[PDB]
């Protein structure tokens, strides 16, 4: 599914925003808009990776 | 109801085993000069050095 | 597009003042990002392992080499972020982490010379690119010239690179003396049987390999890595390794070689037991590179080793990059800063790191357990896919020596952990200034890759299956 | 059994003997380049030794492979001890 | 091949057993490059082609650039230490 | 005037031994300049008259001038060739001389056999027959073909070489300036 | 005379699903055949470099508190942004000639143009001011140079006779 | 006791390790203090 891939990659973006907050000795929700910034960026990487795997499967089935 | 759902998973894993054995076959297979080297200029024949050239130099 | 950046950059840097250097690096940082994002669609060229040769059989472009140049650009974006962004706004970190005027020039010229090795088809392209990147490492080592250790290291690296470049030149012209040719495309599966190219091709591979730091000739490079400052050595440890090894893995000229197997066994032995009783963190950190280059000398013996290679390359690159960035971050918490170029030296100086920024120790623990090869992390699948190629191809003693070497190397990896999770008397409570948002996000990205990168293994194997087969 | 076997000789094959073996082998390979005041003469003679020695080894080694195993065992002995 | 082989070998061993100063190491490096040139240009003459001459004219330029780079490296070695030791760096 | 090549081989040996054993560092460098001249003699001797003057122009006139220019205004200590210092070296010098010499002579040969590989390097005695063919109509000498193939087939090598020359400009400047 | 290719060459060897147009298109044809989305990519990259420098200053300022970057940096950012955008648009448009992306918009233009060049009574790929040896070497240099856009920019400006096509 | 990955005795490096008896010691390039670049060892370096 595409939606589960997007939500999971956004969770990876939330994880990297959280961990970078906590390296800075900040609270968790220090700057809450960086969460949506990081989630949109990592979800875009998930979008790219999903589309490349999709085109790859189509190339593999065109060898029938 | 559970034997069929296990046969489905076994079919899906034997499909991956067949796919893996296939994709291992595909790499050890030899390949064309037009695919391995550049596609344009598909012949390995050099015909190189063309100014002071001798007739009879070809073979 | 590197050429554009160099041509633009030295023009622009000659006219800037020294107040502007850091901002220049920021510019180049963003430039390289938009070369990744806006230009990577060229992967569509390399369907079904379609390979091109460019400039008259001079350069070779396949998808392997496309992945290698993407990796080198990603790492250059990270390193140039480390120079172009302040750690803190103290009067301390300005006198410690300061770029020179011509640093990014030599960075991009070295990235150019490192790309023209992996993309190379003939031997004179190989030669000219090897010397381009070698002179660039000479000058990157010598650019912080107000330092006794870096000056001595640049002189040592000059002479030991000069010998091993003349050995490559001797092997190339020796190959030319028996075959009127420059290509290894000349070889084509039949010539190797009826011709003794063993001594030639193995001497070529050896002269290429002694620059990495393989085992009989490893100590000079460990001394260069300890003597250079802490920002220079994260670049000169990584880039010749991945460029020269990506050349020698793409060209399969030492398949089932007895000499490469001897030196791989010796490399795994001397790197594992060499860095055991060592108290400096860059020494400790460089014998890790010695062992992890041994694991590549193993794949040099292999035919069809492109999965295990590329996986373990980006594995080692992310783990390497992160473990140097963590000890950049630990400088704020040490009780003793010596040596302006190299402010943390001894590994006992990070002793109470769990009581000051415990999540830096979470970071550290993650990347160290991935160095060991613990299964939830990304280093395990690298070692696993190396083993799947070693055992498939009959290297049974090499396998057990690999396992014993990884077990011995786990000791001095865990020694970092053993030091950092310990009691300390005076712990931090309240600190006014913050670490860089831009630059701690990079360390967190590098961790999230290492921990949650096992998710995408099957996606990566399928995309592998289409573009390389 | 509790002293001479379990705490005695199963630790000599275990964590107490391996620590001493690795201590000695690491000390020897670190003092491999302790000698000379010079960095450069040390390392450039070290490059000569190996591109001589490897060539001598394969000269032995295509003649017969049995007569080169103890040579390599002895090289490991003088390298690690 | 004899002259290039022996200048390369004697040049190499003079480099290796140099304990007296540093510039003997530089000039032994340059004479090694000369011996490589000799071997290659003989092979180009014997094979009737320019391609060894091509690699030789390129390695002339690379030898020059390495001499320039490395001698500036020695000058920066000398900046902070107004002496160059006899035993080496 | 048959043994000319043998004479240059012998004189090159002798000149390298005078390079590595010399009182004064610049006595050693003048012996290197003499070795460049012996090289250019061999290159004219074999048939490459172009290259010999390229060696005299580039190696003698630029690299040796830079080298002598360095030795003049910098201080370099030197021990001389004591016998107490260097006969501790001599047994490995002798072993490595014979081994590296034979081993450099080894790789011109294709045998399974070790010393058939060696003595085919000495199977030299046969005099090549030079034939005239009238197939070439113009004065394409060797520098012309180097200029054709540096510029058409290996144009990319010439441009990467321009980047190398650029680096040889930027680097020595970048080291030795001390910007303000 | 000055158009016989005198070599053996791929014929309609398509690199993807879609049929090829050229094996290396001339620079004029690539600039002529690029889509408005390609000019949008050029404008995107020209905007993204100075906005990226302003953004990366807003994230972490250089000397501690935030200022705008100088105009001397913004103009070099805009120049390098046009460089990135032109490299991206040239590579995008060359992909349609190779037949790895959708090119039915441009395939019609090429059959129209080569029909026009047959009707005008001239050579199908252009009269060049080179000997056919130099045309052949010059097109061995620029063949498939769009791969390796990351290292060096290299283009085709020679009117050489062969482009991986028949008749 | 500071330990050194094999349970060995390793020196704790404070500011008291760069004197002029610690000057040009006999040692491996590992396990050695007296760095040559230190704000107490240069201390009017090019003056
Ligand atoms: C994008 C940038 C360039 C666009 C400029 C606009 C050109 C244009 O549209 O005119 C088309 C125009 C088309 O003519 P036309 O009449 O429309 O069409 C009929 C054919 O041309 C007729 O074909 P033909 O076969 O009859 O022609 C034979 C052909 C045979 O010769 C060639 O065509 C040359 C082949 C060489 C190809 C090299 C490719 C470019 C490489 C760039 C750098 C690579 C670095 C790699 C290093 C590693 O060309 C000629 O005979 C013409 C000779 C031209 C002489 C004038 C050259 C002026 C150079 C000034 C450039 C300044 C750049 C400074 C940058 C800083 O052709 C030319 O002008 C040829 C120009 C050759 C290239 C010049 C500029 C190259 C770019 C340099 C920098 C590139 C970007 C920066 C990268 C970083 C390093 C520099
Ligand atoms: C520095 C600056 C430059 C200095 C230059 C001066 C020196 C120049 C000489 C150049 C040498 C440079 C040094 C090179 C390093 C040493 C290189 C070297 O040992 O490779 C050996 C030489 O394979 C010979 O066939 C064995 C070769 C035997 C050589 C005999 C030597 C005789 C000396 C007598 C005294 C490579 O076998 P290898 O490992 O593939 O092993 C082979 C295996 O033996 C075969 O059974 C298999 O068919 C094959 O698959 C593979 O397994
Ligand atoms: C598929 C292959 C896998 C790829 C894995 C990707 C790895 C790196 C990807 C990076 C793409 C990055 C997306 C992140 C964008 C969102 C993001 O967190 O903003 C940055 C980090 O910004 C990078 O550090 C930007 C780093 C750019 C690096 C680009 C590398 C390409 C963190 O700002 P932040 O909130 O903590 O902090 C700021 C700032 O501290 C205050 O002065 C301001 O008051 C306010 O602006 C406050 O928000
Ligand atoms: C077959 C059976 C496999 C079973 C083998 C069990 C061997 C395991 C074993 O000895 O524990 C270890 C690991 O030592 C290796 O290097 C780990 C194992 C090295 C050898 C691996 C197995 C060799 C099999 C050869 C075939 C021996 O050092 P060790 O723990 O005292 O070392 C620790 C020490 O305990 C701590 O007190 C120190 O603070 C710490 O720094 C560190 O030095
Ligand atoms: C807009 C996007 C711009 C382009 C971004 C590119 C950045 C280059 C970064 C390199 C280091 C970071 C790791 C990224 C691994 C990417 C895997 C991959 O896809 O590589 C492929 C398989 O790799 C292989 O065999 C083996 C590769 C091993 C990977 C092992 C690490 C696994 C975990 C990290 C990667 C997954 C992270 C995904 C997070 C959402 C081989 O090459 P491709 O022609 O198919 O590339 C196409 C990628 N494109 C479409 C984004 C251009
Ligand atoms: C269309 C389909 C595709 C859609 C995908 C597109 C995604 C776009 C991104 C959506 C953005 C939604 C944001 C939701 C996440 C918000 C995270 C957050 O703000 O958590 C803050 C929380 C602490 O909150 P706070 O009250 O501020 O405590 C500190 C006070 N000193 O701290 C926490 O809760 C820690 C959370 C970190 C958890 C990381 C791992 C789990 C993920």
């Amino acid at each position: 599914a595409l939606f589960t891939s997007l939500v999971g990659a956004s969770g990876l973006g939330f994880a990297t925003k959280f961990l970078s907050n906590k390296i800075r000795l900040k609270p968790a929700g220090y700057y809450p808009l960086g969460y949506v910034f990081s989630g949109v960026a990592w979800a875009g990487l998930g979008l790219v990776l999903h589309n490349v795997h999709q085109h790859s499967l189509e190339v593999l089935e065109k060898k029938k | 109801d559970i034997l069929n759902e296990e046969a489905k998973i076994v079919q899906a894993l034997n499909n991956q085993r067949e796919l893996t054995i296939k994709m291992h076959e595909l790499k050890r297979e030899e390949k064309d000069y037009a695919h391995s080297y550049s596609p344009l200029f598909s012949d390995p024949v050099p015909q190189g050095g063309s100014i002071g050239k001798a007739p009879g130099s070809s073979r | 597009m590197l050429i554009l950046a160099i041509i633009s950059l030295i023009t622009f840097v000659s006219m800037s003042k020294l107040s502007d250097n850091r901002a220049i690096i920021r510019l180049i940082n963003i430039y390289l990002i938009l070369v990744l994002v806006l230009d990577s669609f060229l992967y569509l060229l390399f369907l079904n392992n379609q390979t091109y040769t460019v400039m008259g059989e001079l350069l070779i472009f396949n998808s392997f080499t496309f992945y290698i140049d993407m990796l080198i650009y990603f790492i250059m974006i990270v390193i140039s972020s480390l120079y172009g962004y302040n750690l803190y706004n103290n009067n301390l970190y300005k006198t410690l982490f300061e770029p020179k005027k011509e640093l990014i020039i030599l960075f991009l010229i070295n990235i150019l010379g490192a790309l023209l090795i992996v993309h190379s088809n003939d031997f004179i392209t190989l030669f000219v690119a090897i010397e381009l990147q070698s002179y660039s490492i000479y000058l990157i080592t010598a650019i912080y010239n107000s330092s006794y250790k870096a000056s001595k290291a640049s002189m040592l690296y000059f002479f030991m690179g000069g010998i091993l470049s003349i050995l490559i030149a001797y092997s190339i012209n020796t190959y030319y003396s028996v075959l009127n040719s420059y290509t290894l495309h000349s070889l084509d599966s039949l010539i190797i049987n009826t011709l003794d190219l063993n001594l030639i091709l193995i001497a070529l591979s050896l002269g290429l390999l002694f620059k990495i730091g393989i085992a009989p000739l490893h100590k000079w490079l460990i001394s260069i890595y300890e003597n250079t400052p802490i920002l220079i050595t994260i670049y000169i440890s990584l880039i010749p390794k991945i460029s020269i090894l990506s050349y020698l893995v793409l060209s399969n000229i030492s398949i089932n070689s007895l000499v490469i197997s001897i030196l791989a066994i010796l490399t795994l032995l001397v790197g594992s037991v060499g860095g055991l009783l060592q108290i400096k963190i860059k020494r400790l950190l460089a014998f890790s590179g010695l062992t992890n280059a041994g694991y590549m000398m193993l794949l040099l013996l292999l035919n069809n080793n492109e999965f295990s290679y590329l996986y373990y390359i980006t594995q080692y690159s992310i783990s390497h990059l992160a473990i140097f960035m963590i000890i950049i971050f630990s400088i704020y918490y040490i009780n003793y800063i010596n040596n302006q170029y190299n402010p943390i030296i001894y590994v006992n100086q990070l002793k109470g790191l769990i009581h000051d920024n415990a999540y830096l120790v979470l970071s550290m623990a993650i990347v160290v357990f991935s160095f060991i090869g613990i299964p939830p992390l990304l280093g395990f699948f690298g070692k696993l896919n190396i083993l799947m190629s070693i055992l498939n191809n009959g290297y049974y003693f090499i396998s057990i020596v690999l396992i014993v070497a990884s077990l011995i190397s786990a000791l001095y990896y865990l020694y970092l952990l053993n030091v950092s999770i310990q009691d300390k008397n005076n712990i931090l409570i309240n600190s006014n200034e913050t670490v860089s948002s831009v630059l701690s996000y990079i360390l967190s990205s590098l961790i999230i890759l290492i921990t949650f990168g096992f998710i995408y293994n099957s996606l990566i194997i399928d995309i592998f299956n289409v573009y390389f087969n | 059994i509790a002293h001479h076997v379990d705490k005695g000789s199963l630790y000599r094959l275990g964590p107490v003997g391996i620590n001493r073996l690795l201590n000695k082998a690491s000390y020897n390979v670190i003092n491999l380049s302790s000698n000379t005041r010079s960095s450069l003469s040390m390392n450039s003679m070290l490059i000569l030794i190996t591109i001589v020695s490897l060539l001598l080894l394969v000269l032995v080694m295509n003649v017969n492979f049995i007569i080169v195993i103890p040579v390599l065992i002895s090289i490991l002995y003088i390298l690690f001890s | 091949m004899f002259i290039g082989t022996i200048i390369l070998v004697l040049s190499f061993l003079g480099f290796v057993f140099n304990r007296r100063n540093i510039i003997l190491a530089f000039i032994c490096l340059e004479t090694m490059l000369l011996g490589i040139n000799l071997i290659l240009l003989r092979n180009s003459v014997l094979f009737d082609d320019i391609s060894g001459s091509l690699f030789a004219i390129v390695i002339i330029i690379l030898a020059g650039v390495e001499s320039a780079i490395g001698l500036s490296l020695l000058v920066s070695y000398y900046r902070l230490r107004g002496v160059i030791n006899s035993y080496g760096i | 005037t048959y043994y000319f090549i043998e004479i240059t081989i012998f004189l090159a040996i002798l000149c390298t031994i005078f390079i590595i054993s010399a009182k004064n560092p610049m006595v050693s460098i003048l012996y290197m300049i003499a070795l460049f001249v012996i090289a250019a003699m061999y290159l004219y001797l074999i048939g490459l008259g172009i290259f010999s003057l390229l060696y005299i122009m580039i190696y003698i006139g630029a690299i040796a001038v830079l080298f002598l220019f360095i030795i003049t205004l910098l201080d370099i200590n030197s021990t001389e060739l004591s016998v107490k210092s260097n006969i501790r070296d001599l047994p490995l010098v002798l072993i490595s001389l014979i081994v590296l010499t034979i081993s450099g002579l080894m790789i011109y040969s294709n045998d399974s056999i070790l010393i058939n590989k060696l003595l085919e390097a000495f199977g030299n005695d046969y005099n090549t027959i030079i034939t005239q063919d009238w197939f070439n109509i113009e004065n394409t000498t060797l520098l012309t073909t180097i200029g054709n193939v540096l510029l058409t087939n290996n144009a990319f090598i010439l441009l990467v070489l321009a980047i190398v020359l650029l680096l040889g400009i930027i680097g020595p400047i970048s080291i030795t300036m001390k910007h303000k | 005379s000055s158009s016989t290719p005198l070599v053996k060459t791929s014929v309609n060897y398509s690199y993807g699903d879609y049929p090829l147009i050229d094996a290396d298109p001339h620079f004029k044809r690539v600039v002529g055949y690029m889509r408005p989305s390609d000019y949008g990519v050029i404008g995107l990259a020209t905007a993204a470099l100075p906005a990226g420098i302003c953004f990366a200053e807003w994230l972490d300022p250089v000397k501690g508190k935030f200022a705008r970057p100088s105009v001397k940096f913004l103009r070099v950012a805009t120049m390098l942004g046009f460089a990135v955008g032109f490299g991206a648009a040239y590579a995008r448009s060359s992909l349609r000639f190779f037949g790895v992306t959708e090119n039915a918009r441009e395939y019609k233009k090429d059959e129209a143009q080569m029909a026009a060049r047959k009707a005008a009574g001239l050579e199908p790929y252009g009269t060049s001011s080179l000997t056919p040896e130099l045309q052949e070497i010059a097109a061995k240099n620029s063949a498939h140079s769009i791969a390796g856009l990351f290292i060096f920019p290299w283009f085709n400006f020679v009117n050489h006779p062969y482009h991986g096509r028949e008749q | 006791i500071p330990s050194g990955a094999l349970g060995q005795k390793v020196p704790h490096v404070d500011e008291s390790h760069q004197d002029l008896l610690f000057r040009t010691s006999h040692m491996v390039e590992d396990l050695e203090t007296y760095d040559e670049d230190s704000p107490i060892n240069t201390s009017d370096a090019n003056t």
